[PDB]
């Protein structure tokens, strides 16, 4: 019984962690949309085109 | 009387063995009963503890 309860705790904690992770990454996407511009685009390109 | 004593000895042996047998079978019945009771007790405890 205690093993089953511990497994349920672990499962639910992972489930809620994944929900809030979804929320966080979606917020990050909107932040990128609200902040990116040509200067940042060129900075990213110059970090990329080295390889 | 010699043969009657032979028969009496054999009969007494078998009677004693059967009287041991009844004890053995009663003990088997009791074991089944107590195991069933303990299983029910533990199982109901499982249900209520995990629910709460």
């Amino acid at each position: 019984a205690q093993a089953e309860i511990e497994a349920e705790r672990k499962r639910a904690r992972e489930e809620l962690r994944k929900q809030v992770a979804i929320l966080a990454v979606a917020g990050a996407e909107k932040i990128i949309e609200r902040s990116v511009d040509e200067a940042a685009n060129s900075d990213i390109v110059d970090k990329l085109v080295a390889e | 009387d010699l043969d009657l004593a032979k028969a009496s000895a054999t009969d007494q042996l078998k009677k004693a063995k059967a009287e041991a047998q009844v004890i053995i079978e009663q003990a088997n019945k009791r074991r089944s009963q107590i195991l069933d009771e303990a299983k029910a007790e533990a199982e109901q405890e499982r249900t209520k503890i995990v629910a709460q």
